[PDB]
């Protein structure tokens, strides 16, 4: 049942002080986008940077199989929005974070599916 | 001063009608570099300005558009130009890229190896090339011989090309082929104006020569333009991306015989209102040399 665990290896490498994967392809955009996590075109808002998806995927960059039966990539051919505070390590951000299946925003960085929404607006 | 606000500068038509003697390209603004937006790579800036300029032309943009990109791999193993083309092109556009060495791409399909090993059973609507192969300043063959053949056999009528050239990386036959388009130019990106680099743009392929062009003389005309019209380095156009996306025109695609290409058809092709090719399944391959 042996299987290389690239995700854990990159996370441990970062915790040991390793330099993050570089040369992720940052795109020019208006920064007036929806702010969703992974889109068909750059959708960065004023607090995000948009990057070519393939260049921000650990599996694509390390030339490793994607960890799923169909070996499908959720980033290749799309644009990933990375919070500006995390744009120094887009590969680490995509690995460590999850896209909300309901609103399409990053959990903890845009998704407000769990907020109160108690007072309604006219 | 006025050109600094543009994505770049296209060679004025009057240069195409001259017969200049070839000589060294000596740029006044050489050795310099423009102020790129924070964290933006030169390849992303350059492709953004090329697409900004292509937006001003009569490009055919059919539903299910087909685009092939040569010389797409960077020294770090990614594809910045491909990422820009995919941003620019309508969502769903089939995008294939290729280069000599391994790289990770956002393209629908990527072929690795000499471009001469690339085979496609289908025709394309747009060919982009960033391939570089310089060489005395005489016409260079190598990938230019392949791209001239690829244009004449795999470019749909109405299709367009943007092929990178420099003072030393050019081919007389490619300039001659520009005469097989309704219109053509040499476009210099403002972010790389300190380089002899330009994109030879062929707009709306007619499949036959509309004008006889002497490629050796036309490269000399191009160098004379670069030597006499200094272009100020500028990244200004990169800061406003509001009108960047290529507008999806839904250009008609039909499969006409070679004997059905009349003057009305040529006129529609020349306006960017028609693409002529079959719409079969897009199939590509990369030849592998077998040796033990
Ligand atoms: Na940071
Ligand atoms: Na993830
Ligand atoms: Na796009
Ligand atoms: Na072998
Ligand atoms: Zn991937
Ligand atoms: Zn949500």
């Amino acid at each position: 049942a042996f299987a290389v665990d690239a995700a854990k290896a990159y996370k441990d490498y970062l915790a040991s002080g390793g330099q993050p994967i570089t040369n992720c392809v940052k795109m020019l955009c208006t920064h007036t986008g929806t702010g969703q996590a992974i889109t068909v075109t750059p959708e960065a808002n004023m607090d995000q940077e948009s990057f070519g998806g393939a260049s921000c995927c650990l599996y694509c960059r390390c030339h490793i199989d994607h960890p799923n039966p169909k070996g499908f990539c959720d980033l290749k051919g799309k644009y990933v929005q990375i919070p500006t505070t995390c744009a120094n390590d887009p590969v680490g951000f995509t690995l460590k974070n999850t896209v909300c299946t309901v609103c399409g925003m990053w959990k903890g960085y845009g998704c407000s599916c769990d907020q109160l929404r108690e007072p309604m607006l006219q | 001063s006025s050109q600094a606000w543009q994505p770049g500068v296209a060679m004025p038509n009057l240069y195409k009608m001259q017969r200049m003697l070839l000589e060294k390209c000596d740029l006044q603004n050489y050795g310099d570099s423009a102020t790129l937006p924070k964290g933006i790579m030169m390849n992303v800036a350059k492709y953004t300005q090329l697409c900004q300029y292509l937006n001003t032309l009569t490009l055919a943009v059919p539903y299910n558009m087909r685009v092939i990109h040569f010389g797409a791999g960077s020294d770090k193993g990614v594809a910045p130009g491909t990422a820009v083309l995919r941003q620019w092109l309508p969502t769903g556009t089939l995008l294939v890229d290729s280069d000599l060495n391994d790289f990770v791409s956002d393209a629908d399909s990527t072929l690795i190896g000499d471009c001469a090993t690339v085979h496609t059973a289908n025709k394309w609507d747009l060919i982009i090339s960033d391939m570089y192969d310089p060489k005395e300043n005489d016409s260079k063959e190598g990938f230019f011989t392949y791209i001239c053949g690829f244009i004449q056999q795999k470019l749909a009528l109405g299709g367009s090309v943007a092929i990178k050239i420099t003072e030393h990386s050019w081919n007389a036959d490619l300039y001659k082929l520009m005469g097989h388009f309704a219109w053509w130019t040499a476009f210099v990106t403002n972010v790389n104006a300190s380089s002899s680099e330009a994109f030879l743009i062929g707009c709306n392929y007619l499949g036959k020569p509309r004008e006889q062009i002497d490629g050796y003389v036309m490269h000399a005309n191009y160098i004379f333009w670069r030597n006499t019209n200094p272009i100020q380095l500028s990244s200004y156009s990169l800061f406003d991306m509001s009108k960047f996306p290529l507008k999806l025109r839904g250009t008609a695609v039909m499969s006409l015989k070679e004997g059905q290409i009349n003057d009305m058809i040529l006129s529609l092709l020349s306006k960017g209102r028609l693409i002529i090719r079959e719409n079969n399944r897009v199939v590509i391959s990369s030849d592998v040399l077998v040796n033990n």
